[PDB]
């Protein structure tokens, strides 16, 4: 997943 | 509060699984939802609603599930479940995000090239034997689609999803461990808020909940995150900010862990920007690359929790080398990078601003100040840092391409594998490409690492990949993560998992  | 609080953040998109790429969104799915694998704490997979997953050969699999398992309508969870929500995900119509997790399964070039005339909405090689057994036939032998299964991407819906999936979006219904509680004083989803979930009495899966429910409070700011952890305000935070990073050893002592977490940090600057795109981009990413110090950031900015990127992926994956031969690209040198900068300006000399937008509710404040002063000194142009308040908007900007400077990204694991950490980002037609980078010749330079009958072999297959990535620079990859999260007097059985977050099932809180 893109990470915050 | 009987409930563990943790941090958050906004999903950017509704909660629906195929629908979310991104660590927000995903950290509610991952409680909401059970698949046919579940992942342990270090990312091996066990059956979870899964029967059995039988495959000689990675092309053809037999897929049984096991029986009883329900949704919290009520409704049971089928074959059917899972193929109509691969097919949802794989249709181009659909517009999932997560598309490009079904690229391996025949049929998929039918459904996903576009909506198109194709007249065909589901992918042939998805097939329902029974009620509860299904096949699935790949283009080619995929080393990684059975250990992809406990993914979010491939989690089951319930039927009456498919009739109004916006409705589905804004109110999930899952068969996994946690789901959406009912709040005694208004939604579970506070938008922009927090989160609150409580155990699912139906569900008697791999990961049953050692707590009675939990909180994702989300955050504006990590400053007030850590304040309220020290306070017994906030029972886990998965990120100490760098305000706390040369502190947070005394100020919590044995309720603070690190490690390194298959996690990296990437600058993404759009191939459609001014100055930016062709040859001329191609070397202006290379400049950028060799203009910023990984190892000065890391050890002053991070007080070493970063490490300097060698590849593209992470370094605690198998497989991981981070001595590849070309990898120089990833080195400080000023002289080379101001060499890259005007042989991109021979096609046409640089003019304007260089920003670098970021999601200021992460703490990335300091490391890209930081960036935009080494490219502004190395290279002699205006460079700046941009922030933004929220990831969810960031991300919107993101994705919708609103977003008109360079930008921060990374990509979190969703189960350890370098190609994991590459299909998503770099293939030309996947959702997670945020840059617009397209190398046909890379794209099939992964199919042949996937296509590898051993691990070996694919991870040497997957290296050698990167050899065009570390041509091309899609992306300037900054460092992975040495994770350090902090917990409460109240709660305990903390563990961090192999890509950073809380195992959340397994907090206790006295």
């Amino acid at each position: 997943v893109v990470v915050a | 509060p009987d409930v563990v609080l943790v941090n958050g953040g906004e999903p950017p998109n509704p909660l629906i699984p195929t629908g979310t790429n991104d660590s927000n969104g995903g950290r509610i799915i991952d409680r909401l939802f059970a698949g046919l694998m579940s992942y342990d704490a270090v990312g091996k997979p066990s059956l979870e609603v899964a029967q059995s997953i039988e495959s000689a050969d990675n092309v053809n699999y037999r897929i049984t599930v096991k029986p009883g398992w329900k949704f919290t309508d009520g409704s049971p969870v089928t074959a059917h479940s899972f193929v109509d929500a691969w097919n949802y995900g794989a249709l181009s119509t659909n517009a999932q995000l997560q598309q490009h997790f079904f690229s391996p399964i025949e049929g998929f070039d039918d459904v996903a090239g576009a909506p198109g005339d194709k007249s065909r909405t589901t992918m042939s090689g998805l097939r329902v034997v029974n009620d509860l057994e299904f096949t699935v036939r790949l283009k080619a032998p995929t080393i990684d689609f059975t250990l992809a299964l406990g993914h979010s991407s491939f989690y089951p819906l319930p039927d009456s999803a498919f009739r109004d999936m916006a409705a589905f979006g804004r109110n999930p219904i899952g068969n996994g461990p946690y789901k959406l509680a009912d709040g005694p004083a208004g939604p579970a989803w506070e938008h922009n808020v927090r989160i609150d979930l409580v155990p699912n009495p139906d569900y008697h899966g791999n990961r049953k909940p050692r707590n009675k429910g939990l909180r994702f409070e989300f955050y504006a700011n990590l400053d007030t995150a850590y304040a309220d952890l020290l306070s017994g305000n906030l029972d886990v935070l998965d990120t100490i900010p760098p305000s706390a990073l040369t502190v947070y050893q005394r100020d919590l002592g044995d309720h603070a862990t690190s490690g390194p977490a298959a996690i990296n940090q990437t600058l993404d600057t759009p191939l459609r920007l001014p100055h930016f795109g062709g040859e001329e981009g191609r070397l202006r990413r290379l400049a950028l690359s060799a203009a910023i110090n990984r190892p000065q950031i890391c050890q002053q900015i991070f007080a070493g929790t970063r490490s300097p990127a060698r590849d593209f992926t992470a370094r605690s994956l198998p497989g991981f080398d981070p001595n590849l031969p070309g990898n120089e690209v990833l080195d400080y040198d000023p002289q080379r990078a101001r060499r890259l900068w005007a042989q991109a300006d021979a096609i046409s000399p640089w003019s304007g601003r260089y920003a670098i937008a970021y999601n200021a509710d992460a703490g990335h404040r300091d490391w890209v100040d930081a960036v935009a002063n080494s490219i502004k000194n190395v290279l002699g142009i205006d460079a700046v840092a941009a922030p933004q308040p929220t990831f969810a908007g960031f991300r919107t900007q993101i994705t919708n391409r609103a977003i008109d400077s360079a930008f921060r990204a990374g990509w979190r694991g969703d189960y350890p594998s370098m190609i994991e950490f590459l299909a998503p980002l770099f293939t030309a037609g996947a959702g997670s490409n945020d840059v617009g980078y397209i190398n046909p010749e890379f794209d099939a330079a992964l199919a042949a690492a996937e296509a590898a009958p051993t691990l070996t072999e694919s991870h040497e297959l997957v290296n050698d990949a990167q050899r065009i990535l570390f041509h091309d620079m899609p992306v300037v990859p900054l460092w992975d993560y040495i994770s350090v999260v902090g917990w409460s007097s109240q709660v305990s059985n903390v563990t961090v998992t192999w890509n950073g977050l809380p195992d959340y099932e397994n907090i206790v809180k006295a």
